[PDB]
């Protein structure tokens, strides 16, 4: 919803389960696709996953299609990813985008830009 | 500004190409309506109806909504024709050389994503009159209207009853009523049934 | 140069389909009036008034400013149809096939933002005439002009006497005077009121 | 949403100007058919037809397909003029002043690629009336169509039967059928065979 | 391709709503003149002229200019509508129902600059026609020309004799010579005056 | 695909604006003929020529070229008006309020650059008719064609013969040949000459 | 108002606060919304603060959500980034991009090209 | 098909052979062209090797043109690039792109967002 | 006037003055804006001043507003940046851009590529 | 022609001169212009020579202007970069690109994508 607001990461070990959240403000939450993304230190920012307006689509990509899973929540204006056993390649600062009734598909150019996002260490 | 910021927004992903609906697996409702104005001509050589015709189309976008806080000032935007969907609600039996002989005007859409769509127009449609009773001969005058690239699958039309309170009164034709009907019929070019709503003008010719 | 420069910086983040308001909450003041040249026809028989007209709109963008100073030799600008917000007035009486008979004409901007509009045009609009008393019967022909998707709420429009200097003499019909007066209606179509000016020809046929 | 995200992925790459095959080596062929609504008019001064006309034109894009499952509810796209490849067909013997009377509308296409595109018209066709027997005159009136720049080695012209359902019987003429012929013919303008498709109106006076 | 480079080049930050002067605050002279090929008709109960006529307007652009030695063989390039800036003049006694019933052909450009445009139209203006000498009278009928968004303070019309070279002569009214007179007459629009250029028919009805 | 690939590559930099010569020094030849379907009508009153034309143009690109090889089974494209460069053929003694009343088409081009355009059309054309061998008058009717911005130096008209095969029997006109000419002339606008061809139909009037 | 330049920086502890001043210069500086921007010397370009032409619209990064306040002041042709308590994070130089009659948004789009920032160092 | 993905990547020796799968998921893998293309650790993204959609079309970078043989199979939705002996000049990351009924050229607007590659070492 | 190449540059010592020429070639001068810009050894280029086509109108960076300015001269086909008191941030490669009958303003969406610039150094 | 390849670089020293060959494959060599670009260890591309796809239009890079050469043969579908007296400044990887029916200009939006450059050293 206009601004969206990563928070949840820190350090964790290999193997360990992480929830990060993105909080929404400055509009209708239920109206905009929720997109996650990375950036490594040294590499360039890339799509994680994704979940559509009205939650039926979501997209990932292949390092982490079976780990990270996402969900909306409406009542707290929340979209929640999840990860299982993460792994060394998945630190750096993930960052998330609202798409104005997006499909939840992972093409940039139907995403606003990302907020500040959060550093997650493993 | 807010009408900017809501106009900047409200086109963000929007394709004018889709229907509008947020589950894809349901018709979208379209409630069509006439107004009619004038009767103009009643051509008896030509077997053509001239009239003075404002068409009513009423639906829901689902993407073009806002809150009224964040945009304050804002309860409406316009929408020119090819900027957003509109139903491609057609007079089949158009005597008109353009067929469409409706004006296209903007699209009114408030914060619940309700559009309304009120074109003007000058419609000439084919009718039979019958001169044997010549004086006193009751003529009914079919103006059949619906969608022509979706049918009731995808475009549900729904009627809704015609406004006659601002009919300027003719100097040979007596109006006794506008009924109109809603029906679903299949075409041999389809399978999918087609609705339309078929408005009666039902004239009298006076003394 | 000046005249480049303005032009690329006003072209800047404008939206042609937001009413150029500085406060959203505010109706935009349209003041609109008529320059009649002459009647070009008054057709008895099909109850249609075609006259030469110029329509005269004016109001303030409040987008399109600024210093004469920082823009030397630059007073005014003009945009094409499509390229700045306009008025949708329209003669909703209107007789013709493509209802809007207007010819769109550059509208003008001057330095304080004040945008003037003068589009003419032939329009045919319905008019009842009366030949009961033929060789000296007083005609009115009413010609109603408003918004069609904007209300009182978000367009005020306000009325101003129509210019005659420009008037040349029919040969069939005398003109007595082209007055006219500003009303608000209510449309079944929505709760929104609706601004609208009449003028009203008012001939007389000759000797 | 799926209409979205498959209206993206069907415009990708996608040329209009593209003839849709997927060999470019064998002709595209498109089935043509007739859907006649009402003769308007039989013109026996101006030796011109008027007559109420569907066209019926289906082919496979093979560009336009997708997975009903990969995309729920949408088995179905429509798509205005100008943004995919439609046939050029035309009405050779046109005596309109604008040659193409057809009104564009949307092309419809299914999971499987299959273009379906129905536009109506008022056409004008140029028809030698014969008075000899002015009661019983029994007139054929050819209406011949093909495509303009596609000869036989690029699109097929197939014909398919024209339709009487929707026929409204006329006032002075009775229609004893229509019977249709696909010919391929050569032009001097160049070596290629254009294939057309004709239809016998074959109308016969009223008592 | 020197043609190609010059196209390329000559369009580079060139902005069509800008009127192509090189101070700003001198008007642009822009040249006008008529080239009447024939009288199509004279309707006296319409009160209409329709003519054939090609208008003449010369300009000086200054940001199409090149150096035929850096492109050679390009000495004249050709604009179409919408591409560079254009005089708006228009005909003010129009009868005609879109008003501006002239054809848009391309502008013509050399390496100096000089704009060239000759688009041809039949005009339709209205016209007083005089039945009391129904053999022997002389019609004096007015076309008035000028710019319609632009005054003497932007736009210099200047007043060049019509061309008469090219006329063919009519039936039933003989041509005396078509005289004009160039004006600059105030408006209650603005106080911007506004020159124009009137051309009088002047035909004799032929015995 | 080879036909995808194949308009990817030609439309690369390629500038519609632009006379596709190779050298910019020498003219563009381009073949102009006719092909005179039928005769609408011969309007003695209006002194109009109503008929039924499909032109032809045929010129070399240069800019549209590739190897069959590279592309099998591609052998022609077509382009869209506006999307080429066509040239800017004109009926100079046009009748009809549009002027050009000719319907665009599809260019063809092959592979070594030839591009073809036949557009159809009903043309109105002025023609001095006498009536003074009232029953066995025989009538010269004129039909001059030309680009209207090339001249000789850019354009070089060629003329050949009209087709007549396709012709229809008039019920009361007889063709008795279509000669066509070309001429170069000079006219009033410029130093540039002008080449043209004209056409004469050259029509008895039947017993 | 066509070009806007800041001023106001240099060296600060943290905690502290600071004022950023923005001059509009070749326009008139009321038909303009003002956009702060950072460098961030190893980062990219990133939004800070916004204030609209008309000054009623405001928008802000999270991270400086509810420490740093925008306004704008007509009289000297000024645009004023005030600062709370400051975070090493904060330490860049800051850009002021003028956008002609805009919402005071984040959208890089409306907002012109940005000046000569000024460093500051927390 | 919407979405591809690179897998067979590894370490190889200096003019050892190397085969490269690509598995398609999200849509039918006959109506997109795959492209491959390469990505050194100091570089820009480069184009090796394409196949159209229906498999009639081929394109190599001239570096990989005797060298590099690409091939489809329906059967298991794959693109398979087949590497004869190898250089050092191939160490990078491959990744693979779709293109709707791409011809299988070298231009890059043609195709999709690549996905998470592979890293060959020679 | 098409091509444009820079001159002049060298080595100079702080609050010295220094004189750029670009000299114009492949076309008309007079019918052609000059802008200069800034590349500095690694940051971004940057405007630093410009002139209009018929000299009426230029526009500079705030850094460089009281020291330099800029000039034209159409008998030699010449555009003069004149360089006040330099300061060790005016220590970069300049070069110059033609823009057709440009206004002389900042645009970058208005001038052609620049030549190769010259080094100068304080 | 749709592909272009550079040749013929090397190691040369100072003052020497040096042929570069693009040699083409994949179209007709006659409808299409050929540009010379370099890409230098750590600067960006930049323009060095043209030619049109007639060979009646070159352009050149200033630095290039009188010691680099262009021209084109039609028989062995070859454009022929000829250098005279190399200087340290033009060591790096040239690349050639086609530009179809291009005028032989600098101009980056008319020229294709380039092959594989070839490095040349002095
Ligand atoms: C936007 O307009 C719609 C339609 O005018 C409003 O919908 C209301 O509820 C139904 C839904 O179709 C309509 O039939 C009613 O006529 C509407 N009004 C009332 C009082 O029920 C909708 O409320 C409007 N939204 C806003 C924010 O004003
Ligand atoms: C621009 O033109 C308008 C209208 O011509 C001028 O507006 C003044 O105030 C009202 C409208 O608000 C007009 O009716 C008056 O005629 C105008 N006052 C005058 C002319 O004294 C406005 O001043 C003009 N701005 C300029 C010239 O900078
Ligand atoms: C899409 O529509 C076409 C035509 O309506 C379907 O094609 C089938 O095969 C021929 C046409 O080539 C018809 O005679 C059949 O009746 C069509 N239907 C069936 C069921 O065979 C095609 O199957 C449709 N594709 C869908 C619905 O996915
Ligand atoms: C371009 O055309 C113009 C007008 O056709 C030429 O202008 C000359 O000066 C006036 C018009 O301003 C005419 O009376 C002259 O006859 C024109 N020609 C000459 C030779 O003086 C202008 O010279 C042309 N520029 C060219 C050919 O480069
Ligand atoms: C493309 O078409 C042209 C013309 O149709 C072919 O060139 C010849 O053109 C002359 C006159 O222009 C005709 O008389 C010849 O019949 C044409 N053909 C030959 C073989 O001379 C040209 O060959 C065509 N290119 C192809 C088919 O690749
Ligand atoms: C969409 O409609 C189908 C049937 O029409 C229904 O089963 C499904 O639950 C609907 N989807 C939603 C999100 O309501
Ligand atoms: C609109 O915004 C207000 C405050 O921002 C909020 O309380 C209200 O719930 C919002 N409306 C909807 C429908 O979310
Ligand atoms: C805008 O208008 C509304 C009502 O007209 C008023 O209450 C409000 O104060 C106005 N806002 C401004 C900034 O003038
Ligand atoms: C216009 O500019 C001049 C000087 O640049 C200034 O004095 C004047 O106040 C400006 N006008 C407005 C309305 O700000
Ligand atoms: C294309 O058609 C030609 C002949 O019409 C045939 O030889 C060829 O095999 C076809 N191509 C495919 C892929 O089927
Ligand atoms: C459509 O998708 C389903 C499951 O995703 C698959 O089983 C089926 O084969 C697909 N259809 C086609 C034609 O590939
Ligand atoms: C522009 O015109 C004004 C007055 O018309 C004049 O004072 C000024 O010198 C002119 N500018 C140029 C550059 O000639
Ligand atoms: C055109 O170019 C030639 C040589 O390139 C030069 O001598 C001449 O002065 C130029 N013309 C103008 C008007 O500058
Ligand atoms: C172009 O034409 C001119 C004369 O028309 C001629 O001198 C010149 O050689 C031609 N150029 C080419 C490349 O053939
Ligand atoms: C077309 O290509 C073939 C082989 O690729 C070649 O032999 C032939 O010369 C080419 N044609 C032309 C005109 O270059």
């Amino acid at each position: 919803a206009v601004q969206l607001q990563a928070s949840g990461g820190g350090l964790v070990q290999a193997g360990d389960s992480l929830r990060l959240s993105c909080a929404a403000s400055g509009g209708t939450f239920s109206h905009y696709a929720v997109g996650w993304f990375r950036q490594a230190p040294g590499k360039e920012r890339e799509f994680v996953a994704a979940i559509s307006w009205s939650g039926r689509s979501t997209s990932f990509a292949n390092s982490v299609k079976g780990r990270f899973t996402i969900s909306r929540d409406s009542a707290k204006n929340t979209a929640y990813l999840q990860m299982n056993n993460l792994k060394p390649e998945d630190t750096a600062v993930y960052c998330c985008a609202p798409a104005r009734f997006g499909t939840g598909s992972a093409a940039r150019d139907e995403y606003d830009d990302c907020g500040q996002g959060t550093q997650v260490t493993v | 500004e807010f009408q900017r910021k809501l106009y900047k927004e409200l086109v963000k992903n929007y394709n004018p190409l889709e229907r509008p609906v947020a589950n894809d697996s349901q018709p979208l409702t379209v409630y069509f309506s006439l107004s009619l104005l004038q009767i103009m001509d009643v051509d008896e050589k030509n077997q053509v109806l001239t009239t003075n015709i404002w068409l009513q189309m009423s639906w829901t976008d689902h993407y073009l909504q806002w809150n009224v806080s964040e945009y304050p000032g804002v309860k409406t935007v316009r929408f020119p024709d090819g900027q957003i969907w509109k139903p491609d609600i057609l007079l089949y039996n158009s005597a008109d050389e353009r067929f469409d002989a409706t004006f296209h005007t903007n699209v009114l859409v408030n914060s619940s994503g309700h559009c309304q769509y009120l074109p003007p127009g000058i419609f000439k449609s084919s009718c039979y009159i019958d001169v044997r009773w010549f004086p006193f001969d009751v003529q009914h005058c079919k103006l059949k209207f619906g969608s022509w690239s979706y049918g009731g699958w995808s475009l549900d039309l729904q009627m809704q009853e015609a406004d006659i309170s601002g009919y300027i009164p003719n100097g040979e034709w007596d109006l006794v009523g506008i009924p109109g009907k809603r029906s679903e019929r299949f075409y041999e070019c389809c399978k999918e049934p087609y609705p339309d709503v078929t408005f009666t003008v039902t004239m009298r010719r006076r003394t």
